[PDB]
C-alpha cells in the first residue's frame, strides 16, 4: 500500500471529520 | 448537459 | 446514488469520473489507486451484448470532481489513458463474476487537495471490516432515482449476510461479490443507480484511520428496490490480479 494512501488532505491530513464517516464508525463493532 | 473541456483533451 | 446527499469538498478525492470523448458524456465512477492506475468496473469498459467495448482513445478520466457537468477549472486534472487492463476471467456472459479492470494513464496525475489515492486492502483487512452490519460508502455521479446531481453523492450501506443477498436474487452470486445495502425493516435506505457503476465502496479502518476500498460498484436490479441489494466487486479477493498487472505494466 502507498505510503500516504486513503489519508485525505482535508480531512485526516488536517485532523477534521466529515459529515457521517463516525455513522460508519459506530457500525465497527 | 456537460460544458465543453479544452479541446487539448480531445 | 439514490437517497444520498451531497459530498463536502475533497471527502472523495480518490473519485473519478470516466468519461466519454464522443458524446461527451459520464459513463461510469472508477478510482485512483495511485499516480498513474485507477481501478474501475469491467463492465464500464466491455460489455458485448450491448456492442461495448471501448478502446483508450476513445476515453478521458477526470480526476478532482466534485460538480459533475462543469468544467472545474485550476482544480480537476482530465487524464489520457495509455492502457485498459479487464480481468481475464470476467464473465460477462452469466454474471459479471470479476467485474474489475485496470486504466493505466499516460502520465502522472498530480495529488493535491482534491486529489489522492485509496488505498487497497491487505488480507487482515479484509477479515477484519468485511462483516455483515459493517458500514462502508457508495459515491457517485449517477441517478438519483431508478433525475442527475449537481454535484457528487454519497451514501453510507451496510454490508448483508451472503445468503440474505442469495436469496434476494435469481442471478448466481459468487465470492468475488459482496452484497449492501439496507433491508426492508430497517427503515433507513440507498443505492447505487445508473452511472455509478466502477465506482469505489469504501471503508475507514478504525486501526489506522485510513480509507480502504472493499468493493466496485457492479450490478443491482433497479436501484433501491426494498429486498433487493447492491452488489460490489470484492477487491482484495482479486488484489493477486491487481498486483500482476501494476507490477508487470507499471514503470
Ligand atoms: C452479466 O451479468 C449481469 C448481472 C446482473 C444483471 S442485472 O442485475 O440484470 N442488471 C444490472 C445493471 O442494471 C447494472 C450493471 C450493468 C450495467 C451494464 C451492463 C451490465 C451490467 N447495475 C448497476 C447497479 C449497481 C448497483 Cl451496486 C446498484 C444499482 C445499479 N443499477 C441499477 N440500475 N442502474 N444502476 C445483468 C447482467
Ligand atoms: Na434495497
Amino acid at each position: 500500500g502507498e505510503a500516504d494512501c486513503g489519508l485525505r488532505p482535508l480531512f485526516e491530513k488536517k485532523s477534521l471529520e466529515d459529515k457521517t464517516e463516525r455513522e460508519l464508525l459506530e457500525s465497527y463493532i | 448537459d456537460f460544458e465543453e473541456i479544452p479541446e487539448e483533451y480531445l | 446514488i439514490v437517497e444520498g446527499s451531497d459530498a463536502e469538498i475533497g471527502m472523495s478525492p480518490w473519485q473519478v469520473m470516466l468519461f466519454r470523448k464522443s458524446p461527451q458524456e459520464l459513463l461510469c465512477g472508477a478510482s485512483l489507486i495511485s499516480d498513474r492506475w485507477v481501478l474501475t468496473a469491467a463492465h464500464c469498459l466491455l460489455y458485448p451484448p450491448w456492442d461495448k467495448n471501448f478502446t483508450e482513445n476513445d476515453l478521458l478520466v477526470r480526476i478532482g470532481k466534485h460538480s459533475r457537468t462543469r468544467y472545474e477549472r485550476n482544480i480537476e486534472k482530465i487524464s489520457m489513458l495509455e492502457k485498459i487492463y479487464i480481468h481475464p476471467r470476467y464473465n460477462w456472459r452469466e454474471n459479471l463474476d470479476r467485474d474489475i479492470a485496470l486504466m493505466k494513464l499516460k502520465k502522472p496525475v498530480a495529488f493535491s487537495d482534491y486529489i489522492h489515492p485509496v488505498c487497497l486492502p491487505d488480507r487482515e483487512t479484509a477479515a477484519s471490516l468485511l462483516q455483515a452490519g459493517y458500514k462502508g460508502r457508495v459515491t457517485g455521479w449517477g441517478n438519483l432515482k431508478e433525475g442527475q446531481p449537481s454535484v457528487l453523492q454519497v451514501v453510507n450501506l451496510p454490508i448483508v449476510e451472503r445468503p440474505v443477498c442469495k436469496d434476494s436474487t435469481r442471478i448466481r452470486i459468487t465470492d468475488n461479490m459482496f452484497c449492501a445495502g439496507y433491508k426492508p425493516d430497517e427503515g433507513k435506505r440507498g443505492d447505487a443507480c445508473e452511472g455509478d457503476s466502477g465506482g469505489p465502496f469504501v471503508m475507514k479502518s478504525p486501526f489506522n484511520n485510513r480509507w480502504y476500498q472493499m468493493g466496485i460498484v457492479s450490478w443491482g436490479e433497479g436501484c433501491d428496490r426494498d429486498g433487493k441489494y447492491g452488489f460490489y466487486t470484492h477487491v482484495f479477493r482479486l488484489k493477486k490480479w491487481i498486483q500482476k498487472v501494476i507490477d508487470q505494466f507499471g514503470e
